């Protein structure tokens, strides 16, 4: 009672910035009837030591006084604001959150059972919204007696049991439904897999989650929580508050900065028993931020993040230095092609084993929101995947439409792929085909800066772009058919703005474009090594066999073989144009001929 | 408790005579109706009469409709036979009106208020099979020609939870005699099961849609379908779901200084080219391109014809060319800048493509539908990339929805039609990678001509190297606004039609008559080609947003088609 | 059990309806409304789904060896179970309790038919398609 009015006081008495916080949040939360309030633990613990401390040590016993506290005094607030313009009150859930500490996943132990506990990870699941009770009316079924029994925060024995008598017998009780039901939801938590040893896998979590911060949290963010470490043997988490996303360490990279030849050593020390490859380094180096990052008035913003392929035979680091680049950079998870044992890249789906519900299993396409992901195998990749990482290396988006959440999310995902109507894909949407002091300059240039271009510099790339389109179109008009696109000149410009943000710096010169066109060479070097087409084709399926039968891949295998300039990969495109011009006689001797063979 | 309730709502109903004299005309048209051999059988009450009438009542009624719903029908039923005096069935109860904090989005609505009632807007997805239940069922005993009767209840009858009386099915007499089912003197009451999610325009668009599932009686079974806007008002019963009574079916805000900018802005002859150029600045040149697209968002008239078929409004506009430009970056830009759009790749639709999805279910009815993309904006714009990687049931679709605006399926269950009155931007690429001038513009499509007659306006953009143009882009992307074009092209939606002149029908008759030239050139002109010519024209008269059309309406028309065709 | 004949009906027409001073209407299949599950209706429509005349049981026969007395038991709906257990007036007071045959002779079937009637063309709606209904015939 005298922790009541202590609780009230702080409710109606704490002060920030000559204002009450708690009062006005407590009206504006009525008014719209959201039932929930948000307090601080730092502004407790500088109001009251008698309170924190035991918050900390009996949270149980405490929090459901103070949640009585709270609807009290919003039973006054409701009928003073009901009165002026214009019954029945729930128990107002509270949330409270908190920044004083993150314990890791691993600080976990037999001591401090029951106690507050914050700390952060990644949420894997959220799967089934199931129901619960917070009032309900009971009945007999002999003697005619009714009766209702109430809780308010409890929510394998545990609290809530039937009576088994009021003769009636054992169990005589019918619940009466339509007068007495609150949500609640089981969640899975992970901890950070860029920081998790690589002898064991990542182990989880169980949580439970209450009515007023229910689908607050899409599966795959940074969250942080903060709840009681309790045990049903088993721990679990009950979440009471939700939130989401050394001066010698900055002394040295100031120092390390300033040093002129420090793109050489980086590249010096990204390769320790790499023999050559100095263009792939710098590219894969390069690749880590992305570009500009510019939010133009207009609404329509430009993607900042790049793409960058690994390609070759097996060996070479080409799965040696993808752990270098998952152990260094910021947000990164190491994955495979079509997914992994037990984990998957994309939106990997399964069941549960307990009550058979449908739920995600997991995703690294999630996980990796604001950095880059990295994979390996890109030529094993599944339909299913395929399509939803072919939207998001263009657009950086990933769209859901199951029938349960249609959830479309910013990946904001830069790719390290590494590989052995596939053409195009790896053609086209790719743009290339201490270490704690390093990470922490990535951290603080990711975040600090947003550079730009001047025009002094932007010319030698308008000379450059007009001199490539010059010097090619003699390869192009030459019916070699390998490109030359303005995305690529928008990689360039991310390409110098990464080269540019390296030394801290908003602005750029003709010293980070003259090693960029260097850099941008190798991969056109590396990407270079109709009337005709349709001519035969045309005239062959109009003068030569309109029934088509007869003359199909045999036939054309006889004609363009003997005309020498068939190549199945020719064949199969100038047919593949023919279905696709649709040429519905294309389209139907596809559909009869083709495997009709001949 | 319950004399007192039914004497104050028969007070209020001696109060207000315009439910007395509406169930009196209801007697009076069941009574011609049988004179010649129905309604069914339900007032709808306006609420503002009883927040000043009771205040109490309102509240009780706001709070607790379980102990207050019941004794104002038993008033009602007590007032159809007091006010009926021919001899010889319940009456039901609906409500209208503000409702306050009550009225909210299904997004929002969670586990507080359970007992009160639940005003919900929103969309339907689906709408199950109408299945009759049997509430009351009788058999005939033929060894002494004797007739029993036994009654079924359950959660669904009553809005207070009665003792649950799992009544077996008689398949014997308390006697032991044999019996029959006598089928056709045991009433049968049909329900219903519909799903229905929160709108895509209010609700923060970038989540997901929650749905809630309504339950059906009899009456109001017939005036449910999938696709459009609908309102229910019911009570969210957790044995969780809504008791569906009342359904009812059926965006920046504007400021007075506003609307002195749009007046402001709306005579001077510079207004267009400002407003094309300002949508997108991150993609150089393309003018004429996002005139047509600027034409485009902005829409028609929808003219609905008396005792006819309905006119298209709506415009359609197809993009070709090589894929090296902006093409799959201003579907975001017109996806993050129209005022409701949706946006689909083409290609992975689960169901059978952007409308009627799979049918399938697990419950107790067993049936179920599903919505799909087209049907749920209705007004708005759809974009789709990648159209030649569309398969020919979406096709076969779109052609049938593009000039009649309505999509019909019949499936086992389900036989009936509704509106699909949008508007397509699509995106298509060549089969053969690239596309220069002297190749034939007809072949590098590799689309049918149906769908080249369907499209309106076909853009055909260009990329053969060029060193004189091709300087300034470097430099350019190496470097009125986003809130005010949303309040200008609603606002056009909303306030202005304009109607045609005889200034502006000659030119656009001269235009049509001199291009049905292109068919001996270079394009096929079609009839629907007259119509597309009109729209424009009213679009960019409702861009300067007069009251009728003008002929250089019709002359930027001609120069949108001269750029687009030639 | 013994009946000879097929009982039917018919309904009484417009002309003897308007002579006297409504129960037989021609009918559409939207024009059902779920509560005229029981009352005679006239519907009007095309054919398009028939099936072929299948032999339906109403009831079974069973035949004993120990007692004589063969049974009939009376199906309603469209499947049912073998009553293998004797429930005759000999049975009940015995501690034996033999087997029991069927006779495909002594029981009485029906010569059923399913059909699909349309709804007609000019009778449906303004965009609406014209849904289907089942009839369910018997007898002659």
């Amino acid at each position: 009672t005298e922790i009541i009015k202590s609780f009230k006081n702080f409710i109606l008495e704490f002060r920030l910035d000559s204002q009450f916080i708690y009062r006005d949040q407590l009206r504006n939360n009525i008014l719209v009837k959201n039932y929930s309030l948000t307090v601080n633990m730092e502004h407790l613990i500088g109001y009251n030591e008698d309170i924190y401390k035991k918050l900390s040590d009996e949270p149980s016993d405490i929090i459901p006084l103070f949640e009585t506290a709270i609807t009290q005094v919003a039973k006054r607030i409701s009928i003073l604001s009901r009165a002026q313009s214009a019954n029945s009150l729930p128990t107002f859930q509270l949330i409270l959150n908190s920044n004083a500490n993150q314990i890791p996943l691993r600080d976990l132990d037999s001591e401090h059972v029951s106690k507050i506990v914050r700390l952060s990870g990644i949420i894997i699941s959220t799967s089934v919204l199931s129901s619960r009770a917070t009032y309900l009316s009971i009945m007999c079924r002999n003697c005619r007696h009714t009766t209702s029994i109430t809780i308010n925060n409890f929510n394998t024995g545990n609290t809530v049991s039937l009576p088994r008598s009021c003769n009636c017998g054992p169990d005589p009780y019918i619940i009466i439904h339509e007068s007495s039901f609150i949500d609640q939801q089981f969640l899975k938590l992970q901890e950070i897999p860029e920081l998790v040893p690589v002898g064991e896998m990542p182990r989880n979590l169980t949580m439970t989650c209450d009515r007023y911060l229910t689908n607050k949290v899409i599966p795959g963010t940074r969250v942080t929580i903060v709840g009681i470490y309790s045990i049903y043997r088993t721990p679990y988490i009950k979440i009471l508050g939700i939130q989401s996303d050394t001066e010698e360490e900055e002394e040295e990279f100031l120092q390390l900065s300033r040093n002129p030849k420090l793109y050489e050593i980086l590249t010096n020390s990204i390769a320790p028993s790499i023999f050559g490859n100095e263009d792939i380094k710098k590219a894969i180096v390069c690749l880590l931020m992305g570009g500009s990052k510019k939010i133009l008035p207009d609404g329509m913003r430009l993607r900042g993040d790049i793409n960058v392929l690994l390609l070759g035979d097996p060996g070479t680091a080409k799965s040696q230095l993808l752990k270098f680049v998952e152990k260094v950079s910021p947000i990164a998870v190491y994955t495979s092609g079509k997914g992994s044992s037990a984990a998957g890249l994309t939106a990997s789906v399964q069941r549960d084993p307990m009550t058979r519900e449908f739920y995600l299993e997991g995703g690294a396409m999630v996980l990796a929101d604001g950095g880059v992901v990295c994979i390996d195998e890109f030529d094993k990749m599944r339909d299913e995947d395929r399509v939803a990482i072919h939207e998001a290396m263009e657009q950086q988006t990933i769209s859901i439409a199951k029938a349960g959440i249609t959830t479309v999310l910013n990946s904001r995902t830069s790719v390290l792929a590494a590989a052995n109507d596939f053409q195009t894909t790896i053609l086209s949407r790719f743009d290339m085909i201490s270490i704690e002091k390093m990470k922490r300059y990535i951290t603080y240039c990711r975040l600090k800066c947003a550079p730009r271009l001047s025009p002094q510099a932007a010319e030698k790339l308008s000379s450059n772009f007009v001199t490539i389109r010059k010097q090619l179109l003699i390869n192009e008009l030459e019916s070699t058919e390998r490109p030359i696109t303005i995305r690529q000149l928008e990689a360039i410009i991310r390409i110098t703005e990464s080269l540019a943000k390296l030394e801290l710096s908003p602005i750029a010169q003709e010293r980070h474009v003259d090693e960029a066109i260097r850099l941008f060479q190798a991969s056109t070097m590396d990407a270079a090594s109709s009337l005709s087409e349709i001519r035969r084709f045309e005239q062959e399926l109009k003068r030569r066999l309109p029934i088509g039968w007869s003359t199909s891949y045999q036939t054309l295998r006889r004609e363009f073989v003997d005309t020498h300039r068939f190549s199945q990969l020719a064949l199969d495109k100038a047919l593949y144009a023919l279905e696709k011009h649709e040429t519905i006689q294309l389209r139907h001797q596809g559909q009869n001929i083709y495997r009709s063979g001949v | 408790v319950f004399g007192d309730r039914v004497r104050r709502f028969q007070e209020f109903l001696d109060t207000f005579t315009s439910y007395r004299d509406s169930v009196r005309s209801i007697q009076v048209y069941n009574s011609n109706n049988a004179a010649n051999y129905i309604l069914p059988h339900r007032i709808i009450i306006s609420l503002d009469d009883l927040r000043e009438f009771d205040r109490s009542f309102w509240s009780g009624i706001l709070v607790e409709p379980a102990y207050f719903i019941p004794p104002a029908e038993k008033a009602l039923t007590d007032l159809a036979d007091s006010m009926d005096d021919v001899p010889h069935h319940p009456w039901k109860l609906s409500f209208k009106g503000s409702f306050g904090a009550h009225a909210l989005s299904p997004r929002t609505l969670t586990a507080q208020h359970l007992n009160k009632l639940v005003s919900v807007e929103g969309i339907v997805t689906k709408t199950s099979l109408v299945r009759p239940k049997l509430i009351r069922s009788v058999h005939y005993a033929a060894k002494t020609g004797r007739f029993h009767y036994r009654d079924y209840t359950d959660a669904t009858t009553t809005l207070t939870t009665r003792i649950p009386t799992p009544a077996i099915y008689p398949t014997e007499d308390t006697e032991g005699n044999k019996l029959t089912t006598e089928y056709g003197y045991s009433t049968f009451i049909d329900h219903q099961r519909i799903t229905v999610q929160e709108m895509p325009e209010m609700a923060p668009a970038g989540q997901l849609p929650r749905s809630i599932d309504v339950i059906l009686d009899d009456d109001l079974v017939d005036k449910t379908k999938p696709g459009d806007r609908v309102n229910v008002v019911g009570v969210f019963k957790s044995l969780t779901l809504i008791l569906g009574n009342t359904v009812y079916p059926l965006r920046q805000m504007l400021t007075d200084f506003d609307i002195r900018n749009i007046n402001k802005l709306s005579k001077k002859k510079d207004i267009f080219d400002i407003l094309s150029q300002s949508l997108a600045p991150s993609i150089y040149g393309h003018d004429h391109i996002k005139k047509a697209i600027l034409l485009m968002l902005m829409g028609g008239v929808e003219k609905n014809l008396e005792n006819g078929s309905h006119l298209r409004g709506d415009i359609n506009i197809l993009m070709v060319g090589d894929p090296s430009t902006a093409k799959s970056q201003l579907l975001r830009f017109v996806l993050n800048t129209a005022s409701l759009a949706i946006a689909t790749t083409g290609r992975g639709s689960s169901g059978v493509g952007l409308t009627a999805a799979v049918t399938t279910d697990r419950e107790t009815g067993e049936r179920r539908l599903e919505a799909g993309a087209m049907v749920l904006a209705d007004r708005g714009v759809v974009c789709i990339d990648e159209f030649d990687k569309m398969t020919d049931v979406d096709r076969v679709a779109i052609h049938e929805v593009m000039e009649q605006q309505t999509v019909t399926i019949a499936k086992a269950g389900i036989h009936t039609t509704l509106n699909a009155r949008c508007s397509v931007i699509a995106a298509a690429n060549p089969v053969f990678g690239q596309y220069d001038v002297n190749r034939d513009p007809h072949q590098n499509i590799a689309l049918p001509d149906s769908l080249l007659s369907r499209f309106d306006l076909l853009f055909v953009v260009t990329d053969d190297i060029n060193e004189i143009r091709d300087r300034s882009i470097s430099e350019h992307v190496l470097r009125v606004t986003i809130p005010f074009l949303r309040k200008y092209v609603q606002y056009a939606k909303e306030r202005v039609i304009p109607q045609l002149t005889q200034e502006a029908i000659n030119v656009i008759v001269k235009n049509y008559t001199d291009l049905r030239d292109d068919n001996t050139k270079k394009s096929p002109i079609t009839a629907r080609t007259l119509e597309t010519l009109i729209r424009l024209a009213t679009a960019h008269a409702k861009v300067r947003l007069s009251k009728t059309v003008n002929k250089v309406d019709a002359k930027v028309a001609a120069n949108l088609l001269r750029f687009a065709l030639l | 059990l013994t009946r000879r004949y097929f009982l039917y009906f018919k309904p009484l027409s417009q002309n003897c309806a308007r002579r006297y001073r409504i129960s037989s209407k021609p009918l559409s299949v939207r024009q059902i409304k779920g509560d005229f599950l029981g009352q005679l209706i006239t519907v009007r429509g095309i054919i398009t789904r028939v099936s072929d005349v299948k032999p339906a049981v109403e009831v079974i026969a069973y035949t004993c060896d120990q007692c004589g007395y063969e049974v009939f038991q009376e199906v309603n709906s469209r499947t049912f179970t073998p009553l293998s257990e004797c429930t005759s007036e000999e049975c009940s007071q015995n501690q034996t309790k033999g087997q029991l045959f069927m006779s495909t002779r002594a029981s009485k079937f029906s010569a059923f038919q399913e059909c699909k009637i349309q709804e007609l063309s000019q009778q449906v709606p303004v965009g609406h398609i014209p849904r289907s209904l089942n009839i369910h015939v018997n007898g002659t």
